[PDB]
């Protein structure tokens, strides 16, 4: 309420420019601006306001006639969008100045509650700024300039934002509960409404394949009113939130039925049979699949009184609840979220592993190639391979080659030959521990999990610093610091591990690389190669030895601890990171009581009932299972 | 203090780190994958003008 | 005419082609033999085009081609579709099998084109097949429009155009980026194959690529030296062919510059060809740059394992085709110099199968692989200057409807001129081919296109066709304009069209079912809005003319013309349109103010005609029944319950006010707007009096032919606005309609049909049961049990007797 003279010229310049970038944003989001006539601007009359609206200083409040200007919904959405953009501009400015979000405002620590995304912004402030912006843009719209807001373009985001390796999770009964004969019934309550499937699955059903994409599953998909055994066909109708799907299987007549809240679902024809001709095939088990942000519940009818629509449909027809005559809860198996290393199947679609015996002039080798390369539907993604047995470092660290030195040494070697025509930049060579479970489509050496434990004295001076990770590997491309064609001779990275000192070193082509690692005592290192296949032949593990270094077999096998001759016993095979595995949900969990005691005492977490499980440990893989 | 990180609309709770806990089997919520927390980090990116 | 040619044709058409026809199902999953299948298809088609073949030979070729193409995957026939795109629009005698083939292919694989995903395993179109299909459609359409009418050719052309239109996505943006430097060598006006290599004269290789040229020359020389040592050629201190000694295994450095050109020349030509197409070749600096900074033994880079992306693979395919074109032009020149002859390989690269293509493919893939391994990157130089996607002018349906509207307007002028000059000397009016093209192509094309793409035009911000669709507001406006133009064209011309009148009324039916009244009235051209308003007004005027003509009759021309026009066209069009409006709840959107008063006149005329006790309307009472039921379901004001219509926000009396109500011809009284239509209470009194008086159907049939379907449709529409459905804001409800009304009417219906089960059977019972099907569902199921008691009683006891009923 001051003329521009005494008014803070910085504030007035902020006003003028923020309006200038305001019209710039108007044109940037795609709005078309057109003046019908400068005289059209002139004809509409400016109000001169009485003393109530009139300020004190004299900067006369002059609003133009805004009564007759109404905006189309696209223009109103434009107003909302540019208000969001202004909020983003202000937040970014304050962040650059150094302000951060806090649940209350603190000027001393430069903390504001308003530094949140516009969707979370509080309604009062957001609508106040929005209506000020609306009046500002309406002024120009009534100033003879029509502002054609660009037509809104709908975008389908598929509501998928999960982990890179998981798009759905599959829950099923245990394989041992497969029903070969009889009439069986279970229920599936849909807490949400979306990407969900429910039905019956054979024991061999895979956890990373969509239900009904292959023959192993017979499922109903109520998101799109479809049925899935081998592909999809239209069937039934769509559920809503809170609906109940009753699944019936009759092995005697080899039929399947689905009911939605009691009513029997029927296909395009009048048939009530979702699936009508299938073999018994090792029985069927209840199964469901849930997508991103989907919640379900599966009731096997252990307590028949808890079934919502069994009496309405299923009871009089002779179908039994799946858990009708059981004394304990059905064990539930669900798709494992953490990938694990396992042997390459002999029937794998893409990966082939060939074991080559060592000759007099050649060391034993394990060649990794591609079955599906040079053809269609060939996956071009990074595969993580390892050897099935680890090298264990010394438990306490001390502070023609010679036979005596070779006997007394604790240094072991292997090699990886990247074949000609395979891109070295797509191949990583080195060691991993049993903790490595990071399946990423894009793997780089800078994102390996790592930490540093720094131990100091009472004063605070660091007396030791330990670097710990699960990935100690180098890239063949960077190791090949000079770039060439690589087909003159296949590239050969040599990995050397000194277990007596826990020292990991690498050799490029007879030249020692600058990259080295220091590991803790008792560390178990699995030889590992990460490769993105650009060739039918990918790489080759080589179990030979170099001067003054024992072969890998000597370190791996106690019975071969003193044998310098390289060996590849059948126990040593090539494993790869895969997601085709199931997890067993525990039948019983720890009982934890959590409660807010008071504003001063905090949050009490209490657990008093002992619970134990019996763990079976695999010595090879340094892992344990229930 | 760690309570200052609560988002303005949410309320602070102490809960299980994992999805599944001790419940009745037929009342247990089976959960699919969850969306990534995009609102967790607020990076204001304006339209370039 | 040579004996060998005739005997070979006989052998093929008698033994080989029938064998392939019988083994056609084996051609299903052969996706890994695309070159062989393309060779077979192109050879068979180029054989089908010929002059030394008999009718049986042509028939055998047609059967073989159709059988194989019906089993091949849609992606395997792209090149054949290209030949078809060039050859079909001529519409010669040789085009009939091509049209049949295209019809079958597009009918089978419409999902491969139309759906955004397409067939799951087969995939979707590559946008090049979409451009080819659109080009084929428009070429055939223009050629057929120009062509003089021929029966078989038109009967084969209409299915092809319809199938291509149905296969193309309605919202297919025409990619203004045409195929850049597309080769014309395969496609020629004269002959089948004319090799036209890409010009390389003025292209100059940049000095940046000289190092790559030298390196690839060294590689080629080293690989050659490997091959020479392999077959045993000993190093040439001096040449000696007998002892197998070659001086050229010396190193490239010791090779002379005059000699080096033998290796550098193909490399230079390949690079010039790549640059001529506009491709950019640019260095990835670090690798090749440091390759710059830092007794013959043949050792060459082994590029067998190195792979190429799909884009660079297509690059290599184009380069191999160019190599084949260069060789083919050279060999054609040599053969012409010799004066005759024909090499078996003087065929298009598409017609060549894998073994012949292997060498050129190896050359192109080799040069591209060396570019990659040295570090140089190849890519399309051209980038689309502007996307131009949101502009709906490029949309295929936009232009299709523009052309359809233009043809309809022209036909309107044509029949207007013929009506003006029918009795003149020109009994054959000049525009015979044009009017016959219209009648025999345009109307069925509209019919089938709007059968196929109904949901796309109806699609809005609402759910239907959520995957991909949502026709534009202008597109819906053109749909409405087309419907109005077809209606005004068919008005009073059933006599002129005759057999065609069925086609026009079917087109109007389906266009009306595809109309989007809400969006058109909200955002649409004032001319189109006025056209729809005038169409409804014209329907009202014609119905009123029929009503007065019925009274003026009793003596039986204009009378017969208007009566037959009504019965044939007006009742079906109005029935379908009002049914669509009622189903989509459009009445609130369009039936307001003048449209509402026109609908009031329509309703009064319909009731008068239905209730009239005339032998002339006796035959047509039923169609009036469906029309009046549809109007009752569509009309947004409770006309029967006239005592409380002040609550209706959509009523003329509550909106348009007294001054304008008096300016229009309105009674100013809601009880007097429809004097001859009884109230709901009076109608139910009549209905309860019947079925107890025991009336027969023929005694007075207008009730259960016309009035009862009206009551069922009116109940169905106005029950969800009822006060039992609105305990909230009660007595502000526009209707006093109740479920008790619903079940009372249904029970009276049952009693009527039960009294009439013995005699006067007809089919009106099934008609009326169909009308009562919607009134059944809304009845409460608990009373519906023990309400089916009469239903099961009289479905068997009086239905199953000597007399056949229902
Ligand atoms: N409603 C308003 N519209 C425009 N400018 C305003 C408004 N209210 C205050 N201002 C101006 O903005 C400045 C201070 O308000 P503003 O919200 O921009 O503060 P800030 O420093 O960005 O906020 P914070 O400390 O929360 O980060 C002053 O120059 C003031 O004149």
């Amino acid at each position: 309420l001051v003329e521009f003279s005494k008014l803070p010229e910085q504030e007035r310049n902020y006003n003028l420019q923020m309006s200038l970038e305001t019209l710039k944003t108007l044109l940037a989001l795609g709005c078309h601006v057109g003046i019908s006539d400068e005289h059209a601007e002139d004809k509409v009359k400016k109000m001169k306001l009485p003393k109530n609206y009139q300020l004190t200083s004299g900067y006369k409040p002059a609003p133009m006639d805004l009564s007759f200007i109404k905006l189309t919904p696209s223009q109103e959405a434009m107003v909302d969008k540019l208000a969001e953009n202004a909020h983003n501009v202000w937040a970014r400015d304050r962040i650059r100045q150094g302000w951060t979000y806090g649940i209350q405002q603190d000027v001393k620590n430069r903390r504001n509650p308003r530094l949140v995304p516009y969707t979370l912004l509080d309604d009062r402030t957001k609508k106040s700024n929005k209506d000020s912006l609306r009046e500002a843009v309406r002024t120009l719209l009534g100033y003879g300039y029509n502002l054609e807001a660009p037509d809104q373009d709908h975008a389908a985001r598929a509501e998928v934002c999960s982990g890179t390796g998981e798009r759905f999770r599959i829950f099923r009964a245990e394989k041992t509960y497969a029903v070969k004969a009889g009439r069986w019934y279970f229920e599936f309550e849909t807490v949400t409404a979306g990407d969900m499937r429910v039905g019956w699955s054979r024991p061999g059903c895979q956890p990373d394949q969509e239900l009904g994409s292959d023959e192993r599953a017979f499922a109903f998909d109520g998101f799109k009113a479809q049925r899935w055994h081998q592909g999809n066909e239209h069937y039934g109708r769509s559920w809503q939130a809170g609906d109940v799907v009753g699944c019936m299987v009759d092995m005697n007549e080899h039929t399947m039925m689905f009911t939605l809240n009691g009513e029997i679902l029927l296909d395009d024809s009048g048939s009530e049979l979702a699936f009508k001709d299938f073999d018994v095939g090792d029985g069927f088990i209840p199964v469901c699949s849930l997508g991103v942000a989907q919640v379900g519940r599966m009731n096997f009818g252990k307590d028949v009184s808890t079934l919502k629509y069994f009496t309405i449909c299923g009871l009089q027809e002779g179908y039994e609840p799946f858990a009708v005559n059981t004394n304990r809860d059905i064990t539930m198996w669900l798709s494992k979220r953490l990938p694990q290393f396992l042997q390459v199947p002999s029937n794998h679609e893409h990966i082939e592993v060939t074991r080559i015996d060592g000759t007099i002039d050649s060391s034993p080798c394990l060649k990794v190639t591609q079955k599906s390369f040079g053809s269609q539907n060939s996956n071009t993604d990074i595969m993580f391979y390892r050897l099935s047995m680890p090298i264990e470092c010394a438990e306490v660290f001390s502070k023609r080659d010679d036979y005596d030195f070779l006997m007394q040494t604790s240094t072991y070697y292997y090699s990886v030959r990247i074949f000609p025509g395979q891109e070295p930049a797509n191949v990583w060579v080195g060691w991993i521990t049993s903790d490595f479970h990071q399946y990423d489509t894009g793997f780089d050496l800078d994102r390996v999990r790592t930490v540093t434990v720094t131990l100091g004295d009472e004063k605070g001076k660091v007396h030791e610093s330990i670097k710990r990770s699960n990935c100690y590997m180098v890239c063949a491309g960077e190791s090949m610091s000079p770039g060439q064609g690589r087909n003159n001779n296949g590239l050969e990275i040599g990995c050397v591990v000194d277990a007596a000192s826990g020292l990991l070193t690498f050799i490029a082509n007879g030249k020692e690389l600058s990259t080295y690692y220091q590991v803790e005592p008792s560390t178990k290192l699995f030889p590992a190669v990460f490769a993105q296949a650009t060739s039918p032949n990918v790489f080759q593990f080589e179990l030979g030895r170099i001067k003054n270094v024992m072969p890998l077999s000597a370190g791996l096998f106690k019975s071969e601890h003193k044998n310098p001759v390289p060996q590849c016993p059948p126990r040593l095979h090539v494993q790869f990171l895969s997601h085709v595995l199931w997890s067993r949900m525990p039948n019983q969990f720890l009982k934890v009581d959590v409660s807010r005691i008071s504003e001063r005492q905090g949050w009490l977490v209490q657990c008093l009932d002992p619970l134990q499980f019996m763990s079976l440990h695999i010595p090879e893989e340094n892992r344990s299972v229930d | 203090p760690c309570y200052e990180a609560v988002l303005p609309k949410e309320k602070l709770k102490v809960e299980h780190s994992r999805e599944y806990k001790q419940e009745r089997t037929y009342t247990r919520d089976l959960l699919g994958p969850t969306v990534s927390l995009t609102q967790a980090a607020f990076t204001p990116i304006p339209v370039d003008t | 005419a040579t004996d060998m040619a005739l005997a070979l044709n006989r052998y093929l058409c008698t033994a080989v082609l029938p064998l392939l026809t019988r083994c056609a199902p084996l051609f299903a999953g052969t996706e890994h033999h695309a070159s062989l299948i393309d060779s077979l298809l192109h050879t068979v088609y180029r054989l089908s085009k010929g002059c030394s073949l008999t009718k049986a030979q042509r028939d055998s070729i047609e059967v073989c081609l159709l059988s194989i193409c019906g089993q091949l995957r849609p992606s395997m026939m792209q090149h054949l579709l290209r030949r078809l795109v060039f050859d079909v629009p001529l519409l010669n005698e040789h085009a009939k099998m091509p049209l049949k083939l295209l019809t079958n292919h597009y009918e089978r694989c419409w999902k491969y084109y139309c759906l955004p995903g397409g067939w799951g395993n087969f995939g979707a179109a590559s946008e090049e097949e979409l451009h080819l299909s659109r080009k084929l459609f428009w070429g055939i359409f223009d050629a057929l429009s120009q062509k003089k009418y021929e029966q078989e050719l038109f009967k084969l052309a209409l299915p092809c155009l319809s199938a291509v239109a149905g296969a193309l996505p309605p919202d297919y943006m025409e990619s203004n980026y045409v195929s850049m430097m597309e080769k014309q060598s395969s496609m020629d006006s004269e002959g089948n194959f004319n090799p036209q290599p890409v010009d390389t004269s003025n292209i100059t290789i940049p000095e940046k690529l000289e190092y790559f040229i030298n390196k690839y020359a060294e590689h080629s020389h080293d690989k050659w030296s490997m091959d020479k040592l392999a077959n045993g050629w000993i190093y040439g201190e001096i040449y000696s062919d007998s002892s197998k000694v070659q001086p050229l295994m010396k190193p490239y450095k010791l090779l002379s510059e005059k000699e080096k050109e033998i290796y550098r020349w193909p490399i230079k030509e390949s690079l010039k060809t790549m640059l001529a197409w506009g491709w950019r070749i640019e260095r990835t600096r670090e690798g090749d740059s440091m390759a710059l900074y830092n007794g013959y033994s043949p050792r060459a880079i082994d590029m067998s394992n190195v792979t190429l992306s799909r884009d660079l693979h297509a690059m290599a395919e184009m380069m191999a085709e160019n190599y084949h074109n260069i060789w083919a032009k050279k060999k054609k020149m040599e053969l012409e110099s010799k004066g005759g002859g024909n090499h078996p390989l003087l065929v298009p690269y598409d017609t060549l199968t894998a073994k012949e293509k292997a060498k050129d493919r190896e050359k192109a893939q080799d040069i591209l692989k060396f570019l990659q391994i040295n570090g140089y990157a190849v890519s399309r130089g051209f980038k689309d200057l502007e996307l131009d996607t949101p502009s709906i002018e490029k949309r295929f349906a936009y232009s299709f409807l523009q052309q359809l509207i233009r043809y309809v307007d022209e036909a309107h002028q044509y029949i207007l001129e013929f009506d003006g000059g029918s009795r003149g000397k020109g009994e054959h009016f000049p525009y015979e081919q044009e009017i016959k093209f219209f009648a025999k192509v345009v109307l069925p094309l509209i019919d089938q296109y709007f059968k196929n793409h109904r949901l796309y035009f109806l699609s809005a911000a609402s759910r239907p066709l959520c995957s991909g669709g949502h026709a534009s507001n202008k597109e819906k406006e053109m749909v409405t304009s087309l419907f109005c133009k077809l209606g005004v064209l068919v008005r009073h011309r059933i006599s002129l069209f005759g057999n065609d009148a069925t086609s026009i009324v079917n087109c109007l039916h389906i266009l009306g079912q595809t109309l989007d009244a809400r969006t058109v009235m909200k955002t649409g051209l004032e001319s189109v809005k006025s056209a729809l308003r005038a169409f409804l007004d014209n329907a009202a005027e014609d119905l009123e003319k029929t009503m007065e003509n019925l009274k003026q009759g009793q003596f039986t021309k204009g009378v017969t013309q208007i009566i037959n026009y009504t019965t044939v066209a007006l009742l079906p069009m109005l029935s379908s349109l009002f049914e669509h409006i009622g189903q989509h709840q459009f009445g609130e959107d369009l039936i307001l103010e003048d449209v509402q008063v026109s609908c009031y006149r329509i309703l009064t005329s319909l009731y008068a005609l239905g209730t009239s006790k005339s032998i002339y309307v006796e035959r047509q009472r039923s169609a009036l029944g469906e029309c009046l039921a549809a109007f009752a379901g569509a009309f947004p004001v409770a006309f029967l319950e006239t005592h409380l219509d002040k609550h209706n926000i959509y009523s003329i009396y509550n909106t348009k006010s007294s001054r304008e109500r008096a300016a229009l011809s309105l009674p100013t009284n809601v009880e007097d707007v429809c004097p001859n239509i009884p109230s709901l209470e009076k109608l139910m009194e009549e209905i309860v009096e019947l079925a107890e008086s025991g009336i027969r159907y023929t005694q007075m049939p207008h009730v259960m032919e016309v009035i009862l379907p009206m009551l069922c449709s009116y109940m169905s529409r106005w029950w969800e606005h009822g006060p039992e459905n609105n305990p909230e804001r009660a007595e502000m409800c526009c209707t006093a309609l109740n479920s008790e009304h619903m079940n009372t009417l249904l029970g009276n219906i049952l009693k009527i049909i039960y009294n009439n089960l013995g005699i006067d059977e007809g089919a009106w019972m099934k008609r009326l049961a169909v009308f009562s099907q919607p009134i059944i569902n809304k009845v409460k199921p608990q009373l519906l049990k023990t309400h089916f008691l009469p239903l099961m009683e009289k479905l068997k006891k009086k239905a199953a007797t000597v007399v056949s009923e229902e």
